[PDB]
């Protein structure tokens, strides 16, 4: 239930370019101190990701799902919520929903009747239409976990949370590998360099179809919050020769 | 589960009207097939009325057997317009309503009618 | 991890025939061990594999159907059986994978007066698919003659109630009985019990 929230003021989106992100952990077996090539989904290095920067101004426009997305965010509040994900979405493909409130973590595997615009959002928050969809019809998988170290509420300022997301599906299970990059206090523009090796969360024995998918930010309209910064990429399968430490994780990769 | 109580019961004369209703207390999902019963001392079980949005009643007392039927308060009313003394009858009212399982079947406990 | 057969197996009531209560069960662990030791358990019979041994094999899907039924009718359960409640109630296809269980119940579902609180459907005209639940109770036609209204001759309800009292004996058992399938399915296996 939402009325056309309209309000929407769209310009062109930025590119930065991929210096050092796009690395993950390619499997749960422990070396050490080693090179080992790999060939799998990758990311480029200093291609251009897709920047939104929302302060009036939103984005969050449709976004096509190809074979792999990697998505980074910097924030204190952390403004966004949850995603969605499937193919057509409209009480006839099958739909996956997943969102980490304040308490715990809900994945919802359903069918579903969004709104135009969903929301979860007037600087303070406020949970109204939460339950964006109107129909739960034919609901088959259920989950619950912590919440993925949320910091909740938030007063703005400066942007030290650094959180990227690396959402695949490949042999119907789904895949997420991320991790926490805090105090970041240098200003944001771009991107900054690091090296950081995405590590596993969960590995739902689910699948579907999905090419596009959204996420979910945090009186109907008139919504006041401060300045945030995202940021999305593709995938594609390239290799890499990786080097482990004496503890067992990588310290460099070259292409 | 979902208790079944009986309200109207009472003595009652040939030839006026007598109002029972089954009302349904916990966790109630909806109204679902509900059907309405008799027993004299001495006869065995027969459907008495209820539905088959098609609602079906007893024979010769089509126009007697008249049902309000209310989903706000999950519970429905039954009129029995002009008794007859042939009609002393224990009337049980039984639901086929959803819960937290699937659908659950139960008999209302019925009111006894002497009606001579 | 454990499957939630405990309420499945320890349920208060078992619903109607012709509205058999059937549940999926799927994403835990489902020990046999515990449901295979359960004493008073009487028949449990399995069509698919050897019934002591399906903790090591792991399946997707997991269909619990339960119930109440006489006890000279127990052996009606078996897949294309004849009987009046097959035909018009609930029937198993020739070509079901799963197991059966059945016991008694005699001291919780009989009364004085006569447990009618049971009903099963007798009259369709179609009879019904495998695996299917029918609740339409129009009023049934046989003959040629037009039917509607008022039952009687050619007209009569669908359903018949059963008479189960405590002084009744053999032949007349309330038996409890659960039917479990485990059809494989596309799907990944995910419920199945520990290996030792
Ligand atoms: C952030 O998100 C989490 C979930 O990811 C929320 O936590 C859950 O909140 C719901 C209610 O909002 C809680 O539901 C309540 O507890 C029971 C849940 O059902 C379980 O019951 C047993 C386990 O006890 C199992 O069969 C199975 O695991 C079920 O999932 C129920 O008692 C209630 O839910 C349902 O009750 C009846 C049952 O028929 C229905 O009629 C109701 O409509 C309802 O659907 C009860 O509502 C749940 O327990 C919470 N889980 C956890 C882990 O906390 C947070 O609330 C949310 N934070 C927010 C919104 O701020
Ligand atoms: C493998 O992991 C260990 C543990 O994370 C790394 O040890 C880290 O570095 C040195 C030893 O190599 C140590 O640092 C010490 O830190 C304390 C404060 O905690 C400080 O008081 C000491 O003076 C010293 O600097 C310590 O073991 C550890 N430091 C941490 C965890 O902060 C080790 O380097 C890793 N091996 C690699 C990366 O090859
Ligand atoms: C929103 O707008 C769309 C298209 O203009 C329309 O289909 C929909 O019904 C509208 N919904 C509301 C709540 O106004
Ligand atoms: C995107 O990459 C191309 C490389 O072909 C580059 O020319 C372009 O400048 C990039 N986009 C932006 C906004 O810089
Ligand atoms: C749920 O599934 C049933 C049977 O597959 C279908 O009839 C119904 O339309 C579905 N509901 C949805 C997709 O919302
Ligand atoms: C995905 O689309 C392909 C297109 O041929 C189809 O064969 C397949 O069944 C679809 N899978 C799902 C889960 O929708
Ligand atoms: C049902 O309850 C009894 C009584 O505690 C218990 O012994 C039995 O294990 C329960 N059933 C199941 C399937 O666990």
């Amino acid at each position: 239930q939402c009325v056309n929230l309209t309000t929407r003021t769209q310009l062109p989106p930025a590119y930065t370019n991929s210096f050092t992100r796009g690395v993950y952990y390619p499997d749960k077996v422990f070396r050490s101190s080693v090179l080992h090539s790999t060939q799998d989904l990758f990311l480029p290095f200093f291609s251009n990701v897709t920047w939104f920067h929302v302060i009036k101004r939103f984005d969050n426009p449709v976004l096509p799902f190809n074979d792999g997305v990697y998505f980074a965010s910097i924030e204190k509040s952390n403004i966004i919520r949850g995603w969605i994900f499937g193919t057509t979405l409209d009480s006839k493909t099958q739909s996956l929903l997943i969102v980490n409130n304040a308490t715990n973590v809900v994945i919802k595997v359903c069918e579903f009747q969004f709104c135009n615009d969903p929301f979860l959002d007037n600087k303070s928050w406020m949970e109204s239409e939460f339950r964006v969809y109107s129909s739960a019809n034919n609901c088959t998988f259920e989950y619950v976990s912590q919440p993925f170290l949320m910091d909740l509420e938030g007063k703005q300022g400066n942007f030290k949370n650094l959180r990227e997301f690396v959402f695949k599906n490949i042999d119907g299970y789904f895949k997420i590998y991320s991790k926490h990059t805090p105090i970041i206090v240098r200003e944001p523009e771009d991107l900054p360099q690091g090296f950081s090796a995405l590590e596993p969360l969960v590995d739902l024995p689910i699948g579907i179809n999905i090419t596009r998918f959204q996420t979910l930010l945090a009186s109907s309209s008139g919504w006041t919050a401060g300045a945030a910064a995202y940021y999305v990429g593709y995938l594609q399968p390239r290799t890499f020769l990786l080097k482990y430490n004496e503890n067992g994780t990588i310290t460099d990769a070259v292409d | 589960q979902v208790q079944l109580v009986e309200s109207g019961g009472g003595l009652v004369q040939p030839g006026e009207s007598l109002r029972l209703s089954c009302a349904a207390s916990g966790s109630i999902f909806g109204i679902y097939a509900v059907h309405w019963f008799r027993m004299a001392p001495g006869k065995e079980r027969e459907f008495t009325a209820g539905f088959g949005g098609s609602t079906n009643y007893a024979a010769s007392v089509k126009g007697r057997f008249t049902m309000s039927r209310d989903n706000a308060k999950n519970t429905t009313y039954l009129q029995m317009n002009s008794l007859k003394p042939a009609d002393t009858a224990v009337y049980y009212c039984h639901a086929l309503i959803k819960n937290e399982l699937g659908f659950l079947d139960y008999w209302g406990p019925g009111t006894q009618v002497t009606v001579s």
